[PDB]
C-alpha cells in the first residue's frame, strides 16, 4: 500500500479599506491529511518458508522443484527454483536444510530472482 | 552543471585502447579472433624504446 | 485499479478588528 | 461604496509517504573463515537471513562477494581488513532486501 | 549521508584482485585467457615468506 501523512500551518493576513472604514484581519490555520493507497492487481505478496526431502535410493545432485502454490481449486502460480533454492546436494533420508537449520524462502518469481509472487485484492 | 555554465572547460583523455590483429590460419583466410594487443602492450613497452 | 482514500481535518481561528 | 482588500499569506507544509510493502532495506557485515584441510578457490555461499521463526531470505552470493581463496585457517577478509557486504538479492546485483512494516 | 557531512572520513580497502597471466601456445602468440593469478596464490603465499 502507500501511506502519507502531511500537515500544513498557514498564516494569512488582511486589510480591507472601504468608503470611511478601515479592518484587519489575521488567521491562523491547520491542517492534518492522511491518505491511504491502494492498486488491485498486486494488491499482495507472498513468500513461503517450505524444505526439501529425498526418500528414495540415490543422492540428488543440484536439486529444482517446479512447485505449484493453489489457494482452493485456483492455481496461483507455478515456481522453479532459480538461483538461490537450489539444493546443491541431497543425500537419502536427508533434507536440504540440515536437521538443526530453518526452512528456506521462496519468494522470487522469475528466472533472474528479481520479481515477487502476486496476488489481487480478491484473493 | 554550473561549474560547466561558469565557463570552465571539460576535457576527455585516452586512458586504454583494445583491439585485434590479423593472422593466417591453414586457409588463406585472414582471423581476428581472440588476437588481443594488450597480450604485448606491456612486453613491447618493456624492451624497445620510443621515438 | 488505483483506489486512494483520503481524509483531512482543518481547524482554522481568526481575528477581525475594524473601526470599533 | 467602494472598498479594496489586500491580503498576504505564508503556508508551510510537510509530508510523508511511506510503502508497508518494501518498508525496509536490510544489509548484512559478514566474513567467511574455513577450519578444514584445504582451500577452497571460488567461494561462494547460499545463507539464510531469519528473524525470530520466519527465515526471512535466502541469498547466494552473485559476484561481489565471491571469495577468490580461502586457504586453511584463515577468513577471506585477511585480518586487519573489514568485513564484507551483502545487501544485494538478485542474480545481477540490482536489488535490495526487502522488509515490510511488521518485520 | 549525514556521517559524511559532519567531517566523518571514508576510506577504501583493496579486499582482492584478480587478473590473469600469459603463456605460449604451440605457435609464437602468447595466450592470456583462463589463466587467472587466483590458482596460485594461495600455494605461493603458503610455501613462500615475503620480504
Amino acid at each position: 500500500e502507500h501511506a502519507s501523512t502531511d500537515q500544513g500551518k498557514t498564516v494569512s493576513r488582511a486589510t480591507t479599506n472601504s468608503k470611511n472604514s478601515t479592518a484587519v484581519q489575521d488567521s491562523n490555520g491547520e491542517s492534518w491529511n492522511t491518505g491511504l493507497s491502494i492498486n488491485k492487481g498486486e494488491s499482495a505478496y507472498i513468500n513461503a518458508n517450505v524444505r526439501y526431502y529425498n526418500t528414495g535410493t540415490a543422492p540428488m545432485y543440484k536439486v529444482t522443484p517446479t512447485t505449484n502454490l493453489v489457494l482452493d481449486g485456483d492455481t496461483l502460480s507455478t515456481i522453479k527454483a532459480q538461483e538461490n533454492q537450489i539444493g546443491n546436494n541431497l543425500s537419502p533420508g536427508d533434507t536440504y536444510p540440515k536437521k538443526g537449520l530453518s526452512p528456506l524462502a521462496l519468494n522470487t518469481m522469475d528466472q533472474f530472482s528479481s520479481r515477487l509472487i502476486p496476488i489481487n485484492y480478491d484473493q | 552543471l554550473k561549474k560547466l555554465d561558469a565557463g570552465k572547460q571539460i576535457k576527455l583523455e585516452t586512458t586504454q585502447v583494445s583491439g585485434n590483429f590479423g593472422t593466417k590460419n591453414s586457409s588463406g583466410q585472414i582471423v581476428t579472433e581472440g588476437n588481443s594487443w594488450s597480450d604485448y602492450i606491456s612486453q613491447i613497452d618493456s624492451i624497445s624504446a620510443s621515438i
